[PDB]
C-alpha cells in the first residue's frame, strides 16, 4: 500500500466518523469529537470525489445541524480543518462555524 | 552472446540511451553514461556474482580498498548527471562512484570499490537513486513531522522552533542560548540531519551573536519579530563575522520600508530569501523581485507549488483563518488580497522553469507541507513541460536538462546556501552517504529506502511477523539506523564554527556527528547549480503583473496533477 | 499515451556481454546423481568434482552467460557450454583452493585438481 | 484439615501428579515434584502470607539471603524437569528454585529465598513458567520484529543484518568491522538479548577474523556469499581460534560440491546446520543428512514446521517469487522442485520427534516468522502425538518426555550451540532471569509476561487509563524494563572473548550487560539435551525418500492445527 | 483480546479495505493503495473462512478488474502478498498480476 | 477531536468488533479475540447509549451464546471488562462468564 504517516493517521478519522454515524443512526445526539469526526471525514471523502475546496467550504456547513448534536456542541466548534489529496494535490479545507 | 535492451534493463536496470518515466508524470530521464563493463555487472543472491573468489574478493581486509556497502546498478539523478553506476560507501561516506566487484577476475573495477568480507549489498537495479533532500525552511513544531519528511526523501532539516509555541508556529526561530541548547539536546533523538536558526533580530550585536556561539547554524529574520532595517543589518553583520547564512521573511506590511529599503539594508551582502513569491510572506506585492539580484539565494515554499485551480481559494482562506482576519473588515480583506496573488503564483512556476528561483523548501507546519517538497518540485516540472514544452536545452526527446534543474532545487542548492554542501546535498565522492532509493513508479512520491550515513534509516516495508518483508501492510517505518546509539552516527548536527571551537558539543553531551557550517558569505546566485539566472524582475504595483526581459510571465492553473490521487489513500 | 507509472522506453539495439574476450565451447557431463547449477563468475576449473570435462579448458575462464545467471546440469546430463576469459588481474583465490594465485599456473592447478579427484584432468 | 485437589490447584496451581493441557493441543504435562510445604505456600495480597512478621521477614537487609523478586507457585517446564516451585531472583539472576518465605515461622524455606523488605512478588500460581526462547536464526531487517518475538516468548536474538539491505534480507550477516560496530550501537535500543554474526566468507583469515575482534559473536556461511570449500574452511579455522559458533546455509546448487564435499571441508569441526531440512537452503536434495553427524548441531527454521496441507503450495510459490523465478523457464521449475520436497518436510516432523533435529529457530523475515518459533514447536509435538502416539519413554499417560524434548529445542539447545548457556536458555540457579509466564490456555501462543534480567519487559495488559489493568483492549505492550536506561541492565549483548578483551564495549560506549561467548568448539550432537541422536540418514536422490535404520520416514500433512484459528484475529 | 503486533497492524488493512469499498460503491475508479487494500483484506478474510492458499491464489485475480481502477494501476501492482492464520496456521499467499 | 490515548486505543476495539460481526454474518463460529471484541464494543456502545453499569452486567451475558463461538471459547472467557464514559463519567463494567 506504501502508507505514509498521514495516511495511517487519517484512517482513524474515517473510523471515528463510522462510529459516530452508527451512534447518530440509533438516535443519539452527537458529542464534540463525534461531530468533528463526521464533518472531517466528509471533507476528506469529498476531496477523494473530486469536489473543489470552495464546494466543501459550502457543503461542510450543512452536514450536521444543531438538533443532531448535544447542547453547546455548535458553539464549541469554531472551525474544522482537513487536508486531503484533491485531483490537483493536497489542499487545506477550513469549514467555519459548521453547525449553526 | 547479446542481450536485448528490454531484458537487459529488466535484469540490471537501464543503460545508455534508455529512458525512464518519473512516476505518472510525462517527464522522461535518459541514462547519459554507464560505468559498468557489460558481462561483469555486480549483483547479489543465489548463484549471483558477489560471492567469495568471484565478484567478492576473499583476500583484502576492510582497510584495503574494501567497501562497507555497495549499491549495485543505481540510476543516479543528480545535478552532476543522470547516469548508471555502482555506489560505494565506507565510514558513512560515499567513497566511490563507478564499478564495484573484484579486481581478481573483473575488468573495469574502480580501485577503492572492492566487494570484500566487510561489504553489505543494496540492490539498486531498477531504482532511481538521489541525494537526500535538504529542507531549509523547517518549523520545529511537532516531532511527528520527521517521519513525514523521511517518507518523501528528505534527510536534512534546517530551521527553528521549540515545539508548538506561537513564536515557533510563526517563525523558523529557536531564540537565545538556552532554547538553542535545549533544542540541540532534543536533536539527539531526531533521526534526520538538523541545523538550528536563531532569532535574526536586535539593534545590538551581542544578543544576536550569542545565539551563534551557543550552537545556532544560522539566523532567521522574520517580520513577526520586526523585519526592520536595524534587525536586517545586525543579522548580516553577525553572519559575515560568523560564516553562517541568514534567511529572511521581509516586512509584508511595508511598515518601515518597501522592498528597495530592505535591499538597501542588505547592502549587497549574501541572504537567503524564503518563500520569495510572497504568499508565505514578504513586501506586498513585489517581494519576488528579490530573485533577480546576484546576492540573493531565492527559495520557494511548497503550498503555491505548482499553480492549481484550488490554490487561490485555499490560500486566501488559510491566510484569513491563521491571522484571525474578518471577511467583513475591509483592511483585513485588502491585506489578504495584497498578499495572495494569482499573478505572482503563476509567474513563480515559470521563474522555477527558467532557473530564476534556485531552491524549494517546505515551510513545514507554518505554511507548508513537511512531506511534499520533493513531490511538488516534480509536479511543477511536469506542469511546465505540458505548458511551455521541452526546454530549448533538451536533446534526444529526454527531459534531462529540466530534471537536473529541478533536482538541484531541493538537493545541492539548499546545501550550498546553508554552507553545508561539503557534507550533503549531492551524490559525489567525499560526501555523507545520505541516499534515497525510489521505485520509478513511486519516484518523488514515496521513498523505498532512505540511507542515513550509510545505514537504512527509513523504509517502505511490510508485516514484521511475516516469512518475508513484502507482505501487507507495506508502510513507512523507522529502521535500525534510528535505534539505540546508531541514531548518533547516522545523523549530523550542523553548527557554527564558533560554537564548535568553544566546545558546545562536549558541554551539552552531544553524541551526533558534528557538521561545520562554512563558506556561506562568499557565494551568490551564480553558485546555484542549473539555477543561476540574474535579471530585472518587474512587478506592476497596480496589476501585480510580473515581467522579465519585457515579457509578462503568466500561465494557467491546472485542474489535475500527477503524483496525486493515483497514490494517496487520503 | 496510456501512462504506465515508472515505465521504461529502452533504446534500440542489443548489449554484447564479455566483448573482445576469447570464447571456448566445451562438453560437460554431470556424472553425479544430484543436480549441479553453476554461476556465471565461478572459475570454471573449480566446479564440483563430479562434473566431467577437460579441466585444462576451464582454467582462467568462466561461463559466457549474463552476469548473475547459471547453467543447470540434471543428474547424468551432458551438454555443451560456452566459456569466456576471466578479466582483471586474472587471479583466483579460494573457492575450491585449486588456484590461489595467477590462472597462468596451469601445471599446478591441474596437479591439485587431479590429487583431489576433480574429474577430467588428462 | 484437608483441601480437595481441584480446590488446591485452583488456589495455588497444580501439585504432584496433576496434569495441565498445553493450550488447545492434546499435550498434557504432569507435575513431577513440588518444593512446597503444604500449608506454608507463599502468596501475596490482602490477608495473604507474604506480610511483615509472617511469610515476609522484617529483620534481614537485602544482602542477608533476601530476594529482589519471588515468583510464587510456578509450574516450571524446562529440560531439567516439569515441577512446581517458587523462583527467587536477585541482581537480575535466578538465585534460588525451591520454597520462598520466612524461616522465622515457615518450614522448608530455601535459605537464600527469604521474602524481605527488598522483595517484589509475581504470582505464578496457575501459570506455566519457561525460560525465554533463544532464536539463533534472526535476520535484522525491521526493528518492529522485536515485539513480534517478545509476544511469543523469545528473549534472545542471534543472527545478523543491517536492516532491509539485500545482503541482510537473504543472510544472517552483519559484514565487516564497521557494520558490526554500527549494529552493536543499534542494539543499545533493542529490548531483547542480541548476538551478531559476521560474514563467514573469505580465502584469507584476516578479513574474517577482524569481524570477531570487532564484536561479532559468531559467523554465518551462506550460499549467497559463496558457501565454497574455502569459505567453510577459513570460517571454521577462525571459529576454533576465537571460540565462537559457525552457522551454515550450504551450496543448494551443488556448484562447488555435494554434501560430502561440504562435510569434507568441515573436517569434523563443530558447526550449526541451519534449516537442516533444506527448504530454507542447502545441498539439493540431501542436506538433511547433516543431522545424523556427531559434529553437527542441527536446527530447523519454522515455515516447514509442521507439515500441513498448505505447506508445499505456499513454499513452492514463495521460492519462485523470492528468487524472481519464472513458471515457464524449465531450469527455474526444476530448481524449485529440487528444493521444496514433501518427502523431506514430512521426515523433518519425525526427525524432531526422534531427537535427531535438536533445535528450532525462526529465519525471521528471510524465510520464517519472528513470532512463531515457540508456536510451531508445540504444533509439531501435538501432530507427532496424534500420528505416532505417546513416545515409548512416557508414563502415567503424560506427555512429559515429549514436552522436555521439544522445550529443549528452543531454550537450552540453541544456547549450548551458541556458547551462551552459562547465561541463558534454562530455568537454573546462576542463570540470567529471562522468564516467560504463560496462562495454560495461551501456552506457546501469547506470553502473559516476559521477564528480562528480573524486570518485566513485555506484557499482555489492558487499558492504561483504567482503574485496573485488565480492561480492554488487552494487547502486547513494552513495560518499564524497556524504558530509559533500564533497557541496558535487563538485556545482554553477547560478544567474542577477543572483542571483550580488546575493550570494544568501552570503545563504542555500550551500556548493556556484556555476555561472553565461550565453550562452542568442544561440543557436539551428544551435548544437545533430549535431542542427542546420531544415525545414518539416507536421502534417495531419485525419490527424496528419507530412511533411518532402514525404515522410510513419512507422515501425512494435517488440514488443521491447534494454536491457530481459536486465538488469532488474522 | 491479547492482540499481538501483527493483529494490531492487520486491523488497518481491513479498515482501508472498508474505506476503499465505500469509494467503489459510490462509483469511483480506485487508486493504488485502495486496490491493494481490497485484495489484501479479501485474502485475509478468505484464510479466516478456511479457503486454501491455492483457492486464494486463483480468486485474488478476480476481485478487481481493469475498469474498477485508475489508468496505470493494473501495471503498478505486480504482486499482492498477505499472511493470515489458515486452519493449519499462518501461511503466505501471493496473488500475481491480480488486476489484468 | 482532541483524542486522548484511551480514545485512540478504544477505536481499535470498535474496529475489531465490526470485523468480527462481519465474520459472524457470513456464518463463521467466532474465535476468542472476535468474541471478546464484540462483547467489549457492546459494553462501550451501551455506556454511550446511557445504560447503567447494572444493565450492561446483565445484557453482556446475552450478546453471544455457545453456538456463536468455537469449541472451548466459552470456557476461555471468564470475564470481559471495559471502561467507558457513562452520563455520570467513566465507570468499569465487568461481565462475568459472558458466554455459558
Ligand atoms: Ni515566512
Ligand atoms: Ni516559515
Ligand atoms: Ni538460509
Ligand atoms: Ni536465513
Ligand atoms: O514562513
Ligand atoms: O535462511
Amino acid at each position: 500500500m506504501h502508507l505514509n504517516p498521514a495516511e495511517k493517521e487519517k484512517l482513524q478519522i474515517f473510523l471515528a466518523s463510522e462510529l459516530a454515524l452508527k451512534r447518530k443512526a440509533r438516535g443519539l445526539k452527537l458529542n464534540y469529537p463525534e461531530a468533528v469526526a463526521i464533518i472531517t471525514s466528509f471533507i476528506m471523502e469529498g476531496a477523494r470525489d473530486g469536489k473543489t475546496v470552495a464546494m466543501l467550504m459550502e457543503e461542510g456547513k450543512h452536514v450536521l445541524t444543531r438538533d443532531d448534536v448535544m447542547e453547546g456542541v455548535p458553539e464549541m466548534i469554531d472551525d474544522i480543518q482537513a487536508e486531503a489529496t484533491f485531483p490537483d494535490g493536497t489542499k487545506l479545507v477550513t469549514v467555519h462555524n459548521p453547525i449553526s | 552472446m547479446k542481450i536485448n535492451r528490454q531484458q537487459y534493463a529488466e535484469s540490471y536496470g537501464p543503460t545508455v540511451g534508455d529512458q525512464v518515466r518519473l512516476a505518472d508524470t510525462d517527464l522522461w530521464i535518459e541514462v547519459e553514461k554507464d560505468y559498468t563493463t557489460y558481462g561483469d555487472e555486480a549483483n547479489f543472491g543465489g548463484g549471483k556474482v558477489l560471492r567469495e573468489g568471484m565478484g567478492e574478493n576473499g583476500t583484502y581486509t576492510r582497510t584495503e580498498n574494501v567497501l562497507d556497502l555497495l549499491l549495485t546498478n543505481a540510476l543516479i539523478l543528480d545535478y552532476t548527471g543522470i547516469y548508471k553506476a555502482d555506489i560505494g560507501v565506507k565510514d558513512g561516506y560515499i567513497v566511490g562512484i563507478g564499478k564495484g566487484g573484484n579486481p581478481d577476475i573483473m575488468d573495469g573495477v574502480t580501485p577503492n570499490m572492492i566487494v570484500g568480507t566487510a561489504t553489505e549489498v543494496i540492490a539498486a537495479e531498477g531504482k532511481i537513486v538521489t541525494a537526500g533532500g535538504i529542507d531549509t525552511h523547517v518549523h520545529f513544531i511537532n516531532p511527528d513531522q520527521v517521519d513525514v519528511a523521511l517518507a518523501n526523501g528528505i534527510t536534512t532539516l534546517f530551521g527553528g522552533g521549540t515545539g508548538p509555541a506561537e513564536g515557533s508556529k510563526a517563525t523558523t526561530v529557536t531564540p537565545g542560548p538556552w532554547n538553542i541548547e535545549k533544542m540541540l539536546k532534543s536533536t539527539e533523538g531526531l533521526p534526520i540531519n538538523v541545523g538550528i536558526l536563531g532569532k535574526g533580530h536586535g539593534s545590538s550585536i551581542a544578543p544576536i551573536m550569542e545565539q551563534i556561539d551557543a550552537g545556532a547554524a544560522g539566523l532567521k529574520i522574520h517580520e513577526d519579530w520586526g523585519a526592520t532595517p536595524a534587525s536586517i543589518d545586525r543579522s548580516l553583520t553577525v553572519a559575515d563575522e560568523a560564516d553562517v547564512q541568514v534567511a529572511i521573511h521581509s516586512d509584508t506590511l511595508n511598515e518601515a520600508g518597501f522592498l528597495e529599503d530592505t535591499l538597501r539594508a542588505i547592502n549587497g551582502r549574501v541572504i537567503h530569501s524564503f518563500h520569495v513569491e510572497g504568499a508565505g510572506g514578504g513586501h506586498a506585492p513585489d517581494i519576488m523581485a528579490m530573485a533577480g539580484h546576484p546576492n540573493v539565494l531565492p527559495s520557494s515554499t511548497n503550498p503555491t507549488r505548482p499553480f492549481t485551480v484550488n490554490t487561490i481559494d485555499e490560500h486566501l482562506d488559510m491566510l484569513m483563518v491563521c491571522h484571525h482576519l474578518k471577511q467583513n473588515i475591509p483592511e483585513d480583506v485588502a491585506f489578504a488580497d495584497s498578499r495572495i496573488r494569482p499573478e505572482t503564483i503563476a509567474a513563480e512556476d515559470i521563474l522555477h522553469d527558467l532557473g530564476i528561483i534556485s531552491m524549494m523548501s517546505t515551510d513545514a507546519l507554518a505554511m507548508g507541507r513537511a512531506g511534499e517538497m520533493v513531490l511538488r518540485t516534480w509536479q511543477t516540472a511536469d506542469k511546465m513541460k505540458k505548458q511551455r514544452g521541452p526546454l530549448a536545452e533538451e536533446k534526444n526527446g529526454s527531459d534531462n536538462f529540466r530534471a537536473k534543474r529541478y533536482v538541484s532545487k531541493y538537493t545541492i542548492n539548499p546545501a550550498i546556501a546553508q554552507g553545508i554542501a561539503h557534507e550533503v546535498g549531492s551524490i559525489e565522492e567525499g560526501k555523507f552517504a545520505d541516499l534515497v532509493l525510489w521505485e520509478p513508479k513511486f519516484f518523488g512520491v514515496k521513498a523505498d529506502r532512505v540511507i542515513k550515513g550509510g545505514i537504512i534509516a527509513y523504509a517502505q516495508i511490510g508485516d514484521p511477523s511475516a516469512s518475508i518483508p513484502t507482505p501487507q501492510p507495506v508502510m513507512g517505518r523507522r529502521m535500525y539506523g534510528t535505534v539505540g546509539d546508531l541514531i548518533h552516527d547516522t545523523n549530523i548536527t550542523f553548527m557554527s564554527k564558533s560554537s564548535i571551537q568553544q566546545g558546545v558539543p562536549a558541554k551539552l553531551g552531544l553524541k551526533r556527528r558534528i557538521g561545520t557550517v562554512k563558506n556561506c558569505r562568499n557565494i551568490g546566485k551564480k553558485d546555484m547549480k542549473w539555477n543561476d539566472v540574474t535579471t530585472d524582475i518587474d512587478i506592476n504595483p497596480e496589476t501585480y503583473e510580473v515581467k522579465v526581459d519585457g515579457e509578462v510571465l503568466t500561465c494557467e492553473p491546472v485542474k489535475e496533477l500527477p503524483m496525486a490521487q493515483r497514490y494517496f489513500l487520503f | 499515451n496510456y501512462i504506465v507509472p515508472g515505465e521504461y522506453r529502452v533504446a534500440e539495439g542489443e548489449i554484447e556481454i564479455n566483448a573482445g574476450r576469447e570464447k571456448t565451447t566445451i562438453r560437460v557431463s554431470n556424472t553425479g546423481d544430484r543436480p549441479i547449477q553453476v554461476g556465471s563468475h565461478i572459475h570454471f576449473v573449480e566446479v564440483n568434482k563430479e562434473l566431467l570435462f577437460d579441466r585444462a579448458e576451464g582454467i582462467g575462464r568462466r561461463l559466457n552467460i549474463p552476469s548473475g545467471t547459471a547453467a543447470r546440469f540434471e543428474p547424468g546430463e551432458e551438454m555443451e557450454v560456452e566459456l569466456t576469459e576471466l578479466g582483471g588481474n586474472r587471479e583466483v583465490f579460494g573457492i575450491s583452493d585449486l588456484t590461489n594465485g595467477s590462472v597462468d599456473n596451469k601445471e599446478l592447478i591441474l596437479q591439485r585438481a587431479k590429487e583431489l579427484g576433480y574429474k577430467g584432468v588428462e
